[PDB]
């Protein structure tokens, strides 16, 4: 993963990415899903927009790391692909995980 | 995400080897016992 | 009247390059679409595909033409780019494009062309 | 039914901080987000942020770096605070429920300038000879320097209130305001009958009158 | 931030006709999630049509809308007195709620001309060592106007402002002061000073001059 | 890839009579497939997308159902223009694998 070319952001937190191979976890959780290019900041460790409070929100002790890829090509149409859906109203922000 | 360590861990990365080469004087590591020698074929025959 | 178009049947010797093309009419946004081609060999298989804007290609496992299919800005030429091949098959190839986006069947189909090598 | 009332500070200096509360009366409190709305003569209506009763804030990404809100659940107030203020954020402030739709409040106007009160000045007029020579005339009098907002003009000690035009007030390179009050007469009526005007400055606590003559 | 933009500004028709807003979204809007605000001058925006096509509680029925993806209108079947305000969009169907530029309707009627009473710059106020002259305007149905100062026979700019008056309720005209600031040893140096009216209604160029 | 299997074959049925087809998968996806037309000297046609779907400009007989694995194509009424090939189609994975396919006649 980390000498592939097609990621556009690789940033990890707890642990840097020249010495991941080296190091021993009990369980990799591996979550995937697909947002609009502006809102992919928001995927930290604290943030304050609809993903991090009404989607995906995170714990401040993260450890693991996010990889993000633009993909244009598989998810476009010319039309549009309404079978992507966000969660824009709620009463309360979501807890971590 | 990484779950960290709270029982013996059971995920993380391949080790790497090289060639084995013989007859020629080789700093060696071989499961974790390491020195130096020249390594040859045996006629020894350890238990399984 | 939105058509892919090809033009007429060859047969040529082993050893020589065989170059299909494939054209897109009748609608605009072009190269924005997936184009490829389908091996008819009904007697029914699928080979890559390629995005003609940015010349992404995929490639089945078992069937490969090693084509880098390019098209150009203005003509929109997805034309096969294949310089080379074997006698021992034939490849028999039907032009198809993509709405793509998750409807990844194939919708638009061409009439085709036939093969015959050595 | 829901009826907001809202109050705080409408003059600041500059890099001062901005803060406003609002006030929810007739239905429950809990279980709602309570949004802040911003309108200004130069831009538009824009929205800043919403609060609920858990203390969750949303924010607009182009204020989220200087804006902060409070909810205070025992009386039933929420507060919006807007720290660094320029005079780019002079406008008028609303308090409204959720998206709008519904409700909102009246509105608070908030002026960020760095100029301290001044007392109003009238200035003289007197119509040409050829506005006498061809029937009608105009009669208007001058109201200049005074920095806040909100100044009366009235003629004839009121009693005149025909034809009467009070322009809106302009803002100048110094930072204060002026304003024309003009009243539309015949020419005969010159030469045989006096006029007055007169201007109060509530936030200066002034109060002018002139005697406005013909030429 | 899906950004938008609404129809002319100001557009005058009439009362007891009939009105087309047009509202552009840079996007599309998600299930048709766009809403109609009215305001009227003193008070809050009021919300008149949601989701685009319904009309909310006690709104009358001479106002629709209709549109979709990135275009939407609302229409009014007649134009009552009341019916004179401001009309803004709102998207709510996605993140930061956005409102377009909005849009004024005004009352049209024939045509008038604009007169012209200058004062000229008093004496306390060069006294105090400003000089204040002022090109007025009065009873003027088109808002559309221009004066163009000629001091020296010569163009004058960026150093004079003007203020509009609103449209009255019943006569239904502008008044129009234009001041124009200038030192007090200009003003003694030169001797012709003038005000040009250009209006579409008064075709002559009535160059109102003095000494 | 995926191995998706047409089990019924060359059919023989008078012209007005239901008929049933079945193609069945190696493991389940979610109605991701179509169905397509095929005649001797012609091209493919596109007949039916998106498992339970009718294209426009297709006789109504045609009708899809089949959730997973279970996947089924069902005529109403055989009629004589209708003795033709039918193939299967799969978009789950990026592998797209055809059908066997079914002989009518």
């Amino acid at each position: 993963l980390y000498n592939s070319a097609s990621f556009s952001t690789f940033k990890c937190y707890g642990v840097s990415p020249t010495k991941l191979n080296d190091l021993c976890f009990t369980n990799v959780y591996a979550d995937s899903f697909v947002i609009r290019g502006d809102e992919v900041r928001q995927i930290a460790p604290g943030q304050t927009g609809k993903i991090a409070d009404y989607n995906y929100k995170l714990p401040d002790d993260f450890t693991g790391c996010v990889i993000a890829w633009n993909s244009n090509n598989l998810d476009s149409k010319v039309g549009g692909n309404y079978n992507y859906r966000y969660r824009l109203f709620r009463k309360s922000n979501l807890k971590p995980f | 995400s990484f779950e960290l360590l709270h029982a013996p861990a059971t995920v993380c990365g391949p080790k790497k080897s090289t060639n084995l080469v013989k007859n020629k004087c080789v700093n060696f590591n071989f499961n974790g016992l390491t020195g130096t020698g020249v390594l040859t074929e045996s006629n020894k025959k350890f238990l399984p | 009247e939105v058509q892919l178009v090809q033009s007429g049947a060859e047969v040529k010797k082993p050893g020589e390059s065989l170059k299909i093309s494939c054209k897109g009419s009748g609608y605009s946004f072009t190269s924005y679409y997936w184009i490829g081609w389908v091996r008819q060999m009904p007697g029914l298989e699928w080979m890559g595909i390629v995005y003609p804007d940015d010349s992404d290609t995929r490639y089945s496992p078992s069937f490969q033409g090693q084509v880098t299919i390019s098209a150009d800005k203005s003509i929109s030429t997805a034309y096969l780019q294949w310089s080379s091949l074997k006698a021992s098959d034939t490849a028999m190839y039907y032009c198809v494009r993509h709405p793509g986006g998750g409807d990844w069947y194939f919708d638009l189909w061409g009439r085709g062309t036939l093969v015959t090598v050595s | 039914e829901v009826q907001l009332q809202q109050w705080g500070a409408g003059l600041l200096k500059p890099s001062e901080t901005l803060s406003l509360t609002c006030a929810v009366y007739g239905e429950s409190f809990s279980g709602y987000y309570w949004s802040w709305i911003r309108q200004s003569p130069g831009k538009g209506l824009e929205w800043i942020g919403q609060i609920n009763h858990s203390g969750n804030t949303n924010y607009n990404p182009s204020l989220k770096s200087r804006v902060t809100m409070s909810v205070d659940t025992s009386k039933n107030q929420f507060s919006l605070k807007l720290s660094s203020v320029t005079a780019a954020d002079t406008a008028v402030y609303y308090c409204a429920r959720e998206l709008g739709h519904d409700y909102w409040g009246q509105g608070t106007l908030v002026t960020v300038s760095s100029a301290s009160t001044k007392g109003p000045s009238v200035f003289p007029l007197a119509p040409s000879s050829k506005s006498t020579s061809g029937g009608t005339a105009a009669l208007g009098c001058l109201v200049k320097d005074y920095f806040p907002e909100p100044v009366t003009v009235s003629w004839n000690s009121g009693a005149l209130t025909s034809g009467v035009h009070t322009f809106p007030a302009v803002l100048q390179s110094s930072g204060l305001y002026s304003l024309s009050s003009v009243v539309t007469v015949p020419s005969s009526s010159l030469g045989t009958q006096t006029y007055i005007c007169n201007v109060n400055h509530k936030p200066s606590n002034t109060k002018v009158d002139k005697k406005v003559e013909p030429k | 931030e899906i950004v938008m933009t609404q129809s002319p500004g100001t557009l005058s028709l009439s009362p007891g006709e009939r009105a087309t807003l047009s509202c552009r979204a840079s996007q599309s809007i998600s299930s048709s999630y766009l809403a109609w605000f009215q305001q009227k001058p003193g008070q809050a925006p009021r919300l008149l049509i949601y989701g685009a096509s319904s009309r909310a509680p006690g709104i009358p029925d001479r106002f629709s809308g209709s549109g979709s993806g990135t275009d939407f209108t609302l229409t009014i079947s007649r134009l009552e007195p009341e019916d004179f305000a401001v009309y803004y969009c709102q998207q709510y169907g996605d993140s930061p709620l956005t409102f377009g530029g909005g849009t004024k309707v005004d009352i049209k009627r024939t045509v008038a001309a604009p007169s012209v009473f200058i004062f000229p710059p008093s004496d306390e106020q060069l006294k105090s060592g400003t000089a204040s002259v002022v090109c007025l305007l009065n009873n003027f149905y088109p808002r559309e106007a221009k004066v163009q100062w000629k001091v020296d026979n010569a163009l004058q700019s960026g150093n004079s402002q003007e203020s509009v008056t609103e449209q009255d309720s019943k006569d239904s005209t502008y008044s129009l002061s234009s001041t124009l600031t200038l030192s007090k040893a200009d003003y003694e140096k030169h001797k012709v000073y003038a005000c040009e009216v250009t209006h579409q209604g008064l075709s002559s160029p009535v160059t109102k001059s003095f000494n | 890839d995926i191995q998706m299997t047409q089990s019924p074959s060359t059919l023989s049925a008078s012209v007005g009579d239901r008929v049933t087809i079945t193609c069945r998968a190696s493991q389940s996806i979610s109605s991701w497939l179509a169905w397509y037309q095929q005649k001797p000297g012609k091209a493919p046609k596109l007949l039916i997308y998106k498992a339970s779907s009718l294209e426009s400009g297709v006789p109504s007989r045609f009708s899809g159902s089949g959730s997973g694995t279970e996947f089924t194509l069902t005529i109403t009424s055989l009629q004589p223009d209708d003795f033709a090939t039918y193939y299967c189609q799969q978009y789950d994975s990026f592998s797209w694998t055809f059908g066997q396919g079914t002989k009518l006649e």
